[PDB]
């Protein structure tokens, strides 16, 4: 049961998001370059099709704590939002609201923290929401 | 139950025969996981400096190259802002023969060392080729600025 170091895990994420994945829905990088300890990241997520999220692009943080990927990632909305389980105030997602990361397994990894809120932004509760107006971010 | 011989005998050899200029300590939850501090070369820009660098034995070790990285941020021309170090014997010229010791000194010639000419990064390469004497006053720079602590 051979477990790889967060940092080398985290390398292993850079490469993949350089790469990228699927057909590019979402997309992941480091927030800065020079950071060593590969510990902020920028999360991006096209809106999907035939909901008010569509043609959309959403900024998000994603932050990758000391015990990462034993512990699931902090991940906030940059890009406005009403959707379930963000904080339509501050853009914090509420962990226990979405599954990914209330049942957070070390299998897991940014690009699936992204598939998944993507993947809830088509749920029949969210794809309804009226949305802010594009372009809008939140403080901090 | 266990660890393969080889790194048994190689994580042990460590703590009993450490390199010259180098030392380790063992992770507190991972055993295939290290902590080295390597001293900066004797007469590079790098001396006096300590350098952190995090070294990861993967599954398939010894058939798979071992993982290194720098945990210090160091101006050297085959080390990028990550940290990440370009040298052959981590990549394409790996062989199960080598040893960790082996790599570790290879990547203290590396300091001692600089290749501008084949580089990982092409700023500082192109700092090191074309004004060489203020590359390695950069370096001594960065050295008194993050490796001295």
């Amino acid at each position: 049961g051979v477990k790889v170091p967060r940092n080398f895990r985290l390398l292993e994420e850079l490469e993949e998001g350089q790469k990228g994945v699927g057909d590019g829905t979402v997309s992941w990088g480091l927030e800065d370059d020079e950071d060593m300890t590969l510990t902020r990241w920028t999360g991006m997520i096209i809106g999907p099709p035939r909901t008010n999220y569509e043609n959309r692009i959403y900024s998000l943080k994603v932050e990758c704590g000391p015990k990462y990927p034993e512990a699931p990632p902090s991940v906030r909305f940059v890009t406005k939002i009403n959707m379930n389980g963000i904080n339509n105030s501050s853009g914090m997602v509420d962990a226990r609201s979405i599954p990914v990361l209330a049942k957070w397994q070390n299998s897991y990894s940014i690009k699936v923290v992204l598939q998944e809120l993507r993947r809830l932004m088509m749920s029949k509760e969210n794809m309804k929401l009226p949305q802010p107006p594009e372009g809008q971010t939140y403080n901090n | 139950a266990g660890l393969p011989r080889r790194i048994i005998k190689e994580t042990q050899r460590l703590l009993a025969e450490p390199v010259p200029g180098i030392k380790a300590e063992p992770d507190e939850s991972n055993a295939r996981y290290f902590h080295v501090v390597i001293a900066g070369p004797q007469d590079s820009p790098f001396e006096g400096g300590t350098f952190k660098l995090e070294l990861f034995l993967p599954e398939e070790y010894p058939m798979a190259a071992p993982k290194v990285r720098f945990m210090t941020k160091i101006y050297h021309p085959n080390v990028n802002k990550l940290g990440s170090i370009c040298l052959d014997i981590l990549k394409d010229k790996w062989s199960p023969a080598l040893q960790i010791r082996t790599v570790l000194l290879s990547i203290q010639a590396l300091l001692s060392a600089p290749n501008p000419d084949d580089p990982l990064v092409p700023d500082v390469a192109e700092q090191w080729k074309t004004n060489e004497a203020q590359a390695i006053e950069t370096a001594r720079a960065w050295t008194r600025l993050y490796a001295m602590n």
